[PDB]
RNA sequence: UUAAUUAACUAUUCCAAAAGUUAAUAACUUAACAUGGACUAGCAAUUUCGGUU
RNA sequence: CACGCUUACAUCAGUAACUAAUAAUAUACUGAUAAUUAACAACCAAUAAACCAAAACAACACUAAAACGUUUAUUAAUUA
RNA sequence: GUUUAAAAGAACCAACUCAUCUAUGUGGCAAAAUAGUGAGAAGACUUGUAGGUAGAGGUGAAAAGCCUAACGAGCCUGGU
RNA sequence: ACCAAAGCUAGCUCAACAUACUAAACAAAUACAAAAAUACACCAAAAUAAAAUAAAACAUUCACCUAACAUUAAAGUAUAGGAGAUAGAAAUUUUUAUCCUGACGC
């Protein structure tokens, strides 16, 4: 009898057998049989300048550490919006029907890069 | 309608649980058909003037068939009930005062 | 697994279709009809059994067809013809002595004078005279011509009495019908299909006929000559 | 979502990106996120063999903890 | 005449309404929240799903009708 | 190892934790007691005792309902709270004869009700049970709204009876837009099963469907956290501006 | 199977149920289904093959 | 080559013992390291209309009546 | 391939398909084989792939044959 | 003298209590031929338990037989049964809260 326990890949098919390896696709099949490749499905490695980059892989061995603090929702709240929250408000002209000038956003659907549908892989 | 009976005797269950039932309670005796027998006849007050049953405003005897299919749907006649005899006798009070 | 049916096209067309052979099996799977299967490759020739059809319903009076070709076709055991008028052909059942190049009328007129009868001439029952020879006979006007299709067979009109026509079938059954029921007069083509001899038991096969079963049945009260009446006549008009 | 699927289990399944709606996919239409009658058993069954290994694992701890004790008497 | 369609084949008719939606002035209860079949509610009913959007491949075939060279005298080429 | 506690009382258990114990008091109430239908294919004895005709002695007797099957095709229509009934029997009425399975299946008929409160005539499977009890409840709105869930047995029929409770208890216009005198003599004369709409919409419901309900209403989309610590700086502010 | 008890299902027939029709309580019909009780057959179900010799 | 088995294939090294129904050593044992690179193959348009006229060197025929196709009109993301 | 105006359920005989007779083998190469010898070999022919019919059954050119090496009715689990 | 022999542990078993009951992992992929990102649908179904066995056979019958009401009595009583094998209640009665949980179990 044939194995169970090996994993069913698509070098133990039939010719018709031709299954992926895990690669994403990067277009559709044109007209004539052959394949069209769309530019906007590839990713595109948005790399940097490295040449006036003062970083190394590795840091110096005699310098200290940190306690740990795992930034939060609180904590990035009271630094980002917290003190322009705050001057506002002792200035007098606090609206809380708007508050698109601190930051918040209230449909994600507008900009490019929206949080919880995470349209950006990486 | 089917009527049926069970040929074994049920034990008791007196605290209010449910009969312990057994295989032997499954076998059944056809009683009675209630669609043989001799079917009563559906009382109807009438509320139009038909050719065959008669004025409007009594109480006719019809079978169920004619009493389903024809007088109730099409409006010729209503049930016996106190609620709608009430209003055919204050209608009779009426018409016969005038 | 359930199969599907191969009859699936509403279109109607002159050419050829495949057809799936299917050997007494139903659509479950399992054996309905014994002695079927493996036969010949064939190809189904869509026939036209309404034979009174007019093009448009602008022009719903007679209308004559001309014949292109008498062919085979292994389907049925009677010839097929194709007809043209207008701008659509079809296929026919073939009569005995239609050839190509022949003109057929299809009439739906009932008049107190009767037509002579030619043999590709289509008019209802009540325009035929009293002792014609008829085929691809109706049962109701408009349902199609079920009745008498096999090669050589042919029914005889017998008489129209209150506007109902009464036939004959090839059974030796007497079948009331209206009227208004068309009907093609003649013979169906292929009368000597009786006359062939299948020469061998490979010939069997050919045509899609599996061999009996070897098993040896005691025969019972069925069988013998049994002498039966003729059944009543088969009347298909509805009486108020 | 939490989805319960075919099986009994209750799954965490995560959404994937579709250019049709839910009720157009006919390879999405063809899951079935339900339990039919005869999954109870099975999920009892479940149930019980969960039951029992837990049961049997807090009386090994217990019968280590009482031979440690009897081995070092230094209470 | 014979209909050349066996019922068999041809697409098969949607099946009949669940019984909620004839009664007048109720809601019905239908799977359409959890974005999944589920036996014992009703079958939600969907209006013609709208691509706000059109795509080329991916969109129903225009009719004759509603091309610009369409003519109603027939041509016989 | 045992269970803490029986299964004959996991479901409850299930109804009383999770999503189950946020439903309406009264749909649960009515969920819970298991009335007993009323005898339609066994006949019941009246007395509570009997005296024996062999033992001359008088012994306590008791009803058990026959168990009568209800197909899903009678969800659908009335058949009068009956069913199939499944069982055995002794041929040549016998006990010493052979066994057999046999089932007595009730007389359909596809007969179209007419209802007033609703206004449409459903084209309906019933039986002459239900036109019987029709009949005796002198209209088939007040059958719907007399015989309850236990004997009625379709899921249609509390269905219609949902559909006219919330049309009796909105007053509903619809009815009659061109007729007012016609709508409420209509509503007046089904004025004793008159329910409020927290009720009211509640009542043709199964646990599956009353589940989805309540989902539906509790579906709350999650408040971003933005908002909530914009609420307590707010807070914080106005205790530091009062507290000066 | 010409053994003893007889189911379900398939073909008959009959009665009841249901739909109705005529006349001043009676008579008559059943397209598709289809319920209850009987009848005749197919397909069949359960069980058995007394002992001395 | 297809179907099927998955590294049993290749290089180096070792075999006292394990596999070869025995040795020599090794494609069949052991360890380490490498390998099979697409042009061949798989995935690779629908909607209507014109279309009866077999394949067998197909000229033309036989019966058992026979798989295998183009053109026209509308839409087919267009970018190694 | 050969004979035939023949692709004639014709003939000789290859590939191929069956298995007539004999001799070995009988814990054997083999839970049905080897060798010689045989029958068909353009057909009711062999055969590849994929699907269907499932045991109160299927299928059967009736041998009560075959339905995963034991079938007068498969095997596994449960009753046990 | 070879072959060999002996450990005491891994862990299991039966109960009590118990939160109240489908453990942990779930980045991506998983009911396309599972672990294959990506296209205009179809989705769902129920209809009694049977028999092996006992009645020394076997035909009516045959406790339990994957449906809660537990315990002390009534009581193996009334009853049901080819009145055979066997089956078998009820009315009415009793039941004091927690720890003291481990093992003449391997
Ligand atoms: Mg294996
Ligand atoms: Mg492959
Ligand atoms: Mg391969
Ligand atoms: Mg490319
Ligand atoms: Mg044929
Ligand atoms: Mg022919
Ligand atoms: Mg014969
Ligand atoms: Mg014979
Ligand atoms: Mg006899
Ligand atoms: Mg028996
Ligand atoms: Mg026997
Ligand atoms: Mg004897
Ligand atoms: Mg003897
Ligand atoms: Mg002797
Ligand atoms: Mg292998
Ligand atoms: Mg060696
Ligand atoms: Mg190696
Ligand atoms: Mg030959
Ligand atoms: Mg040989
Ligand atoms: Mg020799
Ligand atoms: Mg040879
Ligand atoms: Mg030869
Ligand atoms: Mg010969
Ligand atoms: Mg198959
Ligand atoms: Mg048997
Ligand atoms: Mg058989
Ligand atoms: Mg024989
Ligand atoms: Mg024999
Ligand atoms: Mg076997
Ligand atoms: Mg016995
Ligand atoms: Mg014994
Ligand atoms: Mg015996
Ligand atoms: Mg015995
Ligand atoms: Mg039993
Ligand atoms: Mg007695
Ligand atoms: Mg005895
Ligand atoms: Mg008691």
């Amino acid at each position: 009898g044939a194995d169970r326990m090996s994993k069913w890949t698509s070098k133990r098919g039939p010719r018709t057998f031709c299954k992926g390896r895990g690669a994403k696709g990067t277009g559709f099949h044109g007209r004539d049989g052959k394949f069209v490749q769309i530019k906007e499905m590839i990713p595109e490695l948005v790399v940097p300048e490295l040449a006036g980059f003062k970083l190394k892989p590795y840091v110096n061995y005699r310098a200290p550490e940190g306690t740990d603090t795992p930034l939060t929702a609180k904590q990035l709240f009271l630094e980002t919006a917290a003190p322009a929250i705050e001057k506002d408000f002792k200035a007098g002209t606090f609206d809380p029907e708007h508050l698109e000038k601190y930051g918040f956003e209230p449909t994600q659907e507008g900009k490019l890069f929206q949080l919880y549908p995470k349209n950006f892989p990486r | 309608t089917v009527i049926v009976e069970r040929w074994w005797k049920v034990p008791l269950a007196g605290e209010g649980r449910k009969p312990r039932l057994h295989r032997r309670h499954r076998v059944y005796k056809l009683v009675e058909d209630t669609k043989h027998r001799p079917k009563d006849n559906l009382e109807l007050v009438l509320t139009q003037s038909v050719e065959e049953l008669g004025v409007r405003g009594d109480l006719v005897s019809v079978k169920k068939s004619v009493g389903r299919n024809r007088l109730l749907p099409q409006g010729l006649a209503v049930y016996a009930s106190p609620e709608n005899k009430k209003l055919f006798e204050e209608e009779k009070l009426l018409r016969q005062e005038g | 697994a359930t199969s599907v049916s191969w009859k699936s096209r509403t279109k109607y067309t002159v050419m050829p279709v495949k057809m799936r052979k299917s050997g007494g099996r139903n659509h479950t799977g399992q054996i309905q009809v014994h002695g079927i299967g493996g036969g010949h490759k064939q190809r189904y020739r869509m026939i036209d059994f309404l034979r009174f059809r007019p093009e448009h319903e602008s022009k719903p009076g007679p209308f004559e067809e001309k014949v292109i070709a008498v062919r085979y076709d292994p389907c049925r055991s009677a010839d097929i013809a194709l007809v043209a008028g207008g701008n659509r052909k079809r296929w026919i059942i073939a009569t005995e002595n239609m050839k190509a190049g022949d003109t057929v009328l299809n009439s739906d007129h009932i008049g107190r004078m009767a037509v002579a009868a030619r043999e590709g001439d289509a008019h209802p029952l009540g325009a035929l005279p009293v002792g014609t020879l008829i085929n691809n006979v109706e049962s109701e006007p408009g349902r199609g011509a079920q009745y008498i299709r096999a090669a050589g067979t042919c029914g005889v009109l017998l008489r129209k009495v209150n506007g109902t026509a009464i036939i004959q079938l090839p059974s030796k059954r007497q079948m009331q019908v209206l009227e208004t029921c068309i009907a093609t007069v003649g013979r169906v083509s292929n009368v000597d299909h009786n006359k062939r001899v299948i020469g061998k038991a490979g010939r069997n096969r050919w045509l899609g006929k599996r061999p009996n079963s070897g098993l040896w049945q005691r025969k019972g009260g069925w069988a013998g000559r049994k002498i039966r009446p003729l059944p009543p006549m088969k009347s298909y008009v509805k009486l108020p | 979502a939490w989805r319960r699927d075919i099986f009994g289990r209750i799954i965490w399944h995560k959404f994937k990106q579709w250019p049709i709606p839910w009720y157009l996919n006919k390879k999405y239409n063809r899951k079935r996120f339900f339990a039919m009658p005869y999954v109870e058993r099975f999920v009892r069954m479940r149930i019980e063999k969960q039951a029992r290994i837990k049961a049997r694992k807090r009386s090994l701890e217990r019968k280590k903890e009482k031979f440690l004790q009897e081995k070092f008497p230094h209470l | 005449a014979y209909e050349w369609g066996v019922r068999s084949t041809r697409k098969p008719e949607p099946p009949p309404l669940d019984r909620v939606y004839e009664i007048p002035g109720l809601e019905p209860i239908t799977y359409a929240g959890k974005m999944h079949f589920m036996p014992g509610l009703a079958r939600p009913v969907f209006p013609p799903w709208d691509p706000g959007w059109t795509h080329p491949k991916f969109r129903r075939l225009p009719p004759l009708h509603e091309h610009p060279l369409y003519k109603d005298q027939a041509c016989y080429v | 190892p045992l269970h803490k506690v029986p299964v004959g009382l996991w479901k409850q258990l299930r109804l009383w934790e999770g999503i189950y114990s946020r439903l309406p008091r009264h749909y649960l109430r009515s969920l819970e007691e298991a009335r007993t239908p009323t005898p339609v294919h066994y006949r019941p004895h009246g007395a509570k005792f009997k005296i024996n005709p062999k033992n001359w002695q008088r012994e306590r007797v008791e009803d058990v309902p026959i168990p009568v099957h209800y197909p899903p095709e009678s969800q659908l229509g009335l058949w009068g709270g009956e069913g199939w009934v499944l069982g055995h029997r002794y041929v040549n009425n016998d006990k010493l004869s052979k066994r057999v399975r046999k089932v007595w299946k009730p007389q359909l008929f596809q007969r179209e009700l007419y209802s007033e409160i609703l206004d449409k005539r459903f084209t309906v499977t019933v039986t002459m049970r239900t036109l019987d009890l029709i009949d005796q409840a002198c209209g088939f709105d007040f059958y719907i709204l007399k015989t309850p869930k236990e004997d009625l047995c379709s899921k249609f029929g509390m269905d219609l009876k949902r559909g006219m409770l919330l049309r009796l208890a909105r007053q509903d216009p619809q009815l009659h837009p061109d007729d007012p005198a016609r709508r409420a003599a209509i509503y007046d004369r089904y004025k004793a099963f008159v329910i409020p709409e927290a009720e009211a919409e509640w009542v043709g419901l199964t646990l599956d469907e009353a589940v989805e309900k309540q989902r539906l209403l509790e579906e709350k989309d999650p408040i971003p956290l933005f908002k909530i610590f914009v609420e307590e700086l707010l807070g914080q502010l106005q205790q530091q501006a009062l507290s000066e």
